[PDB]
RNA sequence: AGCUAAAUAUUGGCGAGAGACCGAUAGCGAACAAGUAGAGUGAUCGAAAGAUGAAAAGAACUUUGAAAAGAGAGUUAAAUAGUACGUGAAAUUGCUGAAAGGGAAGCAUUGGAAAUCAGUCUUACCUGGGUGAGAUCAGUAGUCUCUCGAGACUAUGCA
RNA sequence: UUUCAAUGGCCCGUCUUGAAACACGGACCAAGGAGUCUAGCAUCUAUGCGAGUGUUUGGGUGAUGAAAACCCAUCCGCGAAGUGGGAACGCCCUUGUGGCGUGCACCAGAGCAUAGCUGUUGGGACCCGAAAGAUGGUGAGAACCAUCUAGUAGCUGGUUCCUGCCGAAGUUUCCGGAUAGCAGAAACUCAGAUCAGUUUUAUGAGUAUGUAAAAUGAGAGUU
RNA sequence: UUGAGAAGCUCAGACGAGUAGGCAGGCGUGGAGGUUUGUGACGAAGCCUUGGGCGUGAGCCUGGGUCGAACAGCCUCUAGUGCAGAUCUUGGUGGAAGUAGC
RNA sequence: GCGAAACCACAGCCUGGGGAACGGGCCAGG
RNA sequence: AAACUUUCAGCAACGGAUCUCUUGGCUCUCGCAUCGAUGAAGAACGCAGCGAAAUGCGAUACGUAAUGUGAAUU
């Protein structure tokens, strides 16, 4: 299963892969790191855990090998508390006896997703200029009309 | 080994039924991405039409001259593949369609499909209207793939659109049926959906682009007939004379299970470290670094170089015989 | 591990300045009698593997980040875990509407954008 | 098509090489090193062996076949000339359909090289064999 | 001495459908006028040449000039689209601006001067209190979808 | 970026020959422009099956594109009918011993098919460069035209991106070659063994020369 | 300790001329199957530029200007696939030169 | 007034030397 | 200095590359069988719209009759 899956998706063709000069990336939604790796692949790891943000709330998504053949019921999620200390405890207790590498990666994604939510809230309170696109046809027209004017 | 035993059937309203089909042996066949790609490369050349310049046309450098080595029609357009190799690739491409992870890596939006392999009732075989076809695809949540194909319709980049290849798009689900009593015409107008008979499966459809893992929807009758089309490794196929499913050179392809098993981990020697620490990054001179000198020589602590052995009673030792020889001539 | 470049000048093709028909893209000289191939004194340098740069600092911009090409908001969100290693570079053919959406998203993610001021105006 | 890695593109041969790379490195068995070396070899350097030759080599001279597994990194073909097949345990990369059926129907077991690595991870009590390289 | 359908061939003719073909120095010599213009007593030989704009809306009118045209205008989303018409490269030419000038020269290395350009910003973090707020908090009441509890909401309270 | 100062610095490509030189080609720019396709043969690799192997002359079949894919009846092509030693067991503190030896070298079939690579032989055959000759006409011996005909240059000129790694010979012997030798690939075995643009010990022969077995270095021998 | 693209990660030492020739890995172009739920009139492609950056390099990304309808990355397939030369072909344009001259 | 063509790698002051012309192109000088 | 020469940049010329386009070519496949003394193929001369270096037509001269479609030609 997983080893055959990786030999196909990891080395022949994955629609989620973005080839880069120094490291390949994975546009899969369930990748914890965002990189194309053997341990980062949600396709090639039947026991996977990730943290994702849904309309301002963070969730711990987990899948087990026993639900691999049921795509609708494959991933299960729990709501992670807004208290960062308790969110770490919930990751620890939901991922009990999982490899420490996977708990390490979910705790890293929880930090970055908590930081992104903090920065997003700080930008909302702040006042920043709107970005006005420059229209080439309008610029050409007003440049020629101005010369005639 | 140790695959899922049975496959559930889904009615036309999208709900699970109480009937299950034993998983056919073809889904246990080895998945051979190298072998599927090679057969696909050859099989995709078998519908090419010849091209060549006119014989009367035309030095290759002179303007309005003759092109060097003019193209000819008797080029090799069609390429042979052993029938067993074609059957191996088709069996390996049916097996890959039963893995949800290979479906996702091929671009199929099967994230809400209820089960893979997806088998529906035989009442689907008699759908007459595209409305019935779309409603079924929406009940089993397989319409996300069709929406993906519709959104992907673009104008082809290049001279291809000058040559009756105006538009490009994605591949949707592949509906496989037993008998056509309306199913083909109900699904053919849906963008990306291809409908094929289970008796004549096409590797150009099971591995589009040479990429394994097409999303396939079977009817109940097509799924039940998969064991006659392909057979097993020990029983011959009924619909292919003297054909057996290929055997694999590995029994349990999970090699991490073998490496990290109690059978093997109980005899291996104690594993050395992972990435090791660097020893002697910098060379330090014992004649300058006194700490390195004490490490190499556990005697420099008590050395006592300048000892005094002479005194004020030095017996100058040079006889008159030697002095006479020295002060001679 | 600050960024060190073994060389900053480009390698120009020999005689590319003399002739307009000859481009400046590097071409390995093949003439045996040519002094550039023989590597005489005073002649122009040639691309050698010794000029290659440190693997750790390779592909890194002067600010220490690597340029990652971005075409929509999906590409920016990819750098959530790598905002200290990569900078987003919007493609040249991305319209000014999508450029705005990319730039606001990159701002929340804490991702540096190399060309965040292109094709847009400001209004405070 | 040798030395560092196999030139073959079969993913399942690459998985077998993965298994015996670990075995050849984390054990002190020259069998695991020998198997790994032969996994890298080309099809020409891995000639097939027959059911008759395996039966002959096991019960050779002193005979005393006992129950040692026969390992060949290659194909085990069938010899239709011989009429009775003994009880043999053979591990091979591939078995033909005739060879596999004859071993199973009147005899013992057919194994793959990963099934062998679980039974004999150090290669103990195995009869490693080769085919005639002279075509 | 004689006849004889079918299976077979088919760069022509009357049509038809295609293409992993060429894309205006290519593909037929010929995308247009093409076996044409033109060349040769003749047999024969034989080109170059595609694109304004959505729409001519193809520039009324005034004015200088013998005229060709120019200049004021005017049309257009655009005339940096005016029929010498999509885009408009290089070689080459003119004018203007700056700099350097005495013959191997251009060029390479290193800096100066002049001109110009690039990105890097303190802002957040931690902590305390006050004030209100709301849920993932209720010694709380309901609904929905999944597998007791997991997500989504709906009221009610803000300890 | 322009310029200045100090230092250096020839014009490329081809051919030549010892490298040259010299003689050739190059006013400038854009576009075009040269190892291609196919039929055999051999090698290597990959893949399928394997004493077999090869569906596509053809038939069946393909409801939606039907020149595809899918299936195969009868033939037929090819193929076939003593020691050393890898590995493993049991003893021995270990070495080592004992039993058991594949492949190969000393004294119980492996092929067929496809694909790729490389070499090679034909087809215009990497491109270009001299007039043949013949057939059929036109005009008036000679001239001119069109096709065979991509009839040709033992040669001339040219032959299009990058980096990395390896790397000659440039000559003994017979005699355009078979060679050898130099440089790589594959198949091996082999330190409890050998090898050397090297020096030795002493005596053999005539300070040199040669010898078997010491010093130094390197793991070596191979097909 | 998370550093399993096992095709990854890591440690150490030595070495670096190169014609013919041999062997690897890459860059770019036209078209094809798949893919990026890809880019595009809020401006695709091309072109220009003493703007900026990346790669030892082939090359690639980007700002500004110009422009006006299509185009690209990745995996694979395919080939009429890369020029400074051929007294190369076609076209354009120079110095000679407002000279020889009419 | 009208109006070419051949030719064109590129610059261009001399004395000596640079062994293969070295020269115009290097070195040392005027 | 100035001139000239040279370099760089801006603008203007010149030129027509590149890109995009395409009622064309090329190639393959499929169906079909139909010239003439009842004057053919080809050539010439006219006709009327024209831009013919094109097309259609034949003194009934862009054709007339008949069957249509049904209100244009430009």
């Amino acid at each position: 299963q997983d080893e055959v899956i990786w030999q196909v998706v990891g080395h022949e063709f994955c629609s989620y892969r973005i080839k880069g000069e120094a490291q390949n990336f994975c546009r899969n939604e369930y990748n914890v790191t965002g990189l194309c790796n053997r341990q980062s692949c949600p396709l090639a790891n039947s026991r996977y855990a990730t943290v994702r943000e849904d309309n301002g709330k963070l969730y711990l998504y987990m899948k087990t090998i026993e639900r691999a053949h049921f795509p609708s019921k494959l991933w299960q999620r729990i709501k992670l508390s807004k208290n960062y200390a308790k969110a770490l405890e919930q990751i620890d207790q939901q991922l009990l006896y999982w490899p420490g590498r996977q708990i390490h990666r979910c705790k890293q994604r929880l930090t970055r997703l908590t930081q992104y939510l903090l920065k997003a809230r700080r930008l909302a309170l702040k006042h920043q200029p709107a970005l006005i696109p420059i229209k080439p046809k309008q610029a050409h027209r007003e440049a020629s009309r101005e010369r005639k004017a | 080994a140790a695959a899922r035993p049975t496959v559930s059937i889904y009615n036309k309203d999208g709900s699970v039924s109480s009937e299950t089909l034993a998983l056919p042996f073809v889904f246990k066949a080895p998945i051979r991405p190298d072998l599927v790609r090679s057969v696909h490369t050859a099989v995709a050349k078998n519908k090419r039409q010849p091209y060549a310049v006119s014989e009367k046309a035309g030095g290759n450098m002179c303007r309005s001259g003759r092109m060097f080595a003019p193209t000819k029609t008797w080029r090799k357009w069609h390429v042979k593949v052993n029938q067993n190799e074609k059957r191996y690739a088709i069996a390996s491409a049916v097996a890959a369609s039963g893995v949800p992870s290979l479906l996702l890596a091929r671009g199929h939006r099967i994230e809400e499909i209820p089960e893979v392999p997806l088998v529906v009732d035989d009442a689907v075989q008699s759908f007459q209207k595209t409305k019935e076809a779309v409603a079924l695809l929406k009940e089993i949540k397989a319409y996300r793939d069709v929406i993906k194909v519709a959104n992907s319709r673009k104008l082809r980049a290049g001279k291809g659109k000058l040559r009756n290849r105006r538009h490009v798009q994605r591949r949707g689900p592949l509906v496989v049926f037993n008998e056509d009593t309306g199913i083909v015409k109900a699904f053919r107008n849906i963008p990306g959906v291809e409908i094929v008979n289970v008796r004549r499966l096409n590797l150009l459809q099971l591995a589009p682009g040479g990429h394994l893992g097409r999303f396939v929807i079977w009817t109940k009758s097509a799924f039940g007939l998969l064991d006659s089309v392909f057979g097993s490794t020990t029983e011959v196929a009924q619909l292919k004379k003297n054909y057996f499913l290929p055997e694999n050179i590995i029994s349990n392809a999970d090699v991490t299970r073998l490496i990290n098993s109690d059978e093997i981990q109980s005899i291996v020697k104690a594993a050395g470290p992972s990435r090791v620490k660097r020893a002697h990054v910098q060379k330090k001179n014992p004649l300058k670094n006194k700490a390195v000198l004490s490490r190499l020589n556990p005697y420099a602590k008590a050395y006592k170089a300048n000892v005094k052995i002479n005194s004020e009673k030095t017996p100058k030792a040079a006889g008159e015989k030697f002095l006479s020889v020295l002060h001679e001539n | 591990v600050n960024i060190i470049k073994k060389r900053t000048k480009p390698f120009k093709r020999h005689q590319s300045d003399r002739f307009k028909r000859v481009g400046e893209s590097w071409r390995k000289p093949r003439g045996i009698d040519s002094c550039v191939r023989r590597r005489f004194r005073g002649t122009i340098s040639m691309p050698k593997i010794g000029y290659g740069n440190n693997k750790k600092t390779r592909y890194c911009m002067p600010n220490g980040l690597k340029a990652f090409l971005v075409r929509n908001v999906s590409d920016v969100e990819l750098l959530l875990m790598h905002n200290k290693t990569y900078a987003a570079e919007i493609a040249g053919n991305v319209s000014a509407r999508k450029r705005v959406e990319i730039v606001e998203k990159a701002r929340a993610l804490g991702v540096k954008v190399t060309n965040a001021g292109a094709k847009v105006r400001s209004q405070e | 098509s040798q030395r560092s890695k196999p030139a073959s593109e079969n993913v399942y041969l690459k998985l077998l090489v993965k298994l015996y790379r670990f075995l050849a490195r984390r054990t002190d068995s020259r069998f695991n090193k020998a198997i790994l070396k032969r996994l890298f070899q080309s099809k020409t350097n891995r000639p097939p062996i027959s059911i008759s030759k395996i039966a002959a080599l096991t019960s050779r001279k002193s005979a005393s076949s006992q129950n040692k597994t026969t390992v060949v990194v290659g194909t085990v073909t069938d010899d239709e000339r011989m009429l009775t097949v003994p009880k043999l345990s053979i591990a091979a990369l591939r078995f033909t359909k005739s060879a596999r059926a004859r071993i199973l129907k009147a005899g013992g077991e057919v194994l793959t090289l990963d099934q062998l690595a679980l039974r004999a991870p150090t290669g103990s009590n195995t009869v490693l064999v080769r085919g005639k390289k002279h075509a």
